[PDB]
């Protein structure tokens, strides 16, 4: 369990990292940006803080001349 | 003369029946036309009502 305790210590040290998910990873920023761009492209254009408002109209059937008794 | 008389009376009878159908047909069709006018109007508000919630849910 002592090896497991050492693993727990390493996990705790990673937890206390002030930079959080930095890990000294130069490609972490690039990978995160690529993932975000892919997610945005898949979901399409959107706004982080906005509401959906729209209006529409429907024209009924136009009158057609028809004479009869 | 008998043939002439029977032809006249049957002509009168069939004209009476034709007018009996004719008087009914006009208002019978007009009522259904008015009813269909209401039918055409139904689906207006449903489109917006259904789409707005879907758009907001997609935003979330």
């Amino acid at each position: 369990q002592k090896l497991f305790v050492d693993k727990i210590r390493e996990y705790r040290t990673k937890r206390q990292t002030s930079g959080g998910p930095v890990d000294a990873g130069p490609e972490y920023q690039q990978d995160l940006d690529r993932e975000l761009f892919k997610l945005k492209q898949m979901y399409g254009k959107a706004d982080m803080n906005t509401f959906p408002n729209f209006t529409f109209e429907d024209p009924k059937f136009e009158a057609v001349e028809k004479p009869q008794s | 003369v008998k043939q002439a008389s029977i032809k006249q009376i049957q002509d009168a009878i069939d004209l009476e029946k034709s007018q009996q159908a004719l008087v009914q047909k006009r208002h019978y069709l007009f009522d259904v036309q008015r009813n269909n006018i209401a039918m055409a109007l139904e689906v207006t508000y449903r489109e917006r009502l259904h789409r707005v919630y879907k758009e907001i849910k997609n935003r979330l």
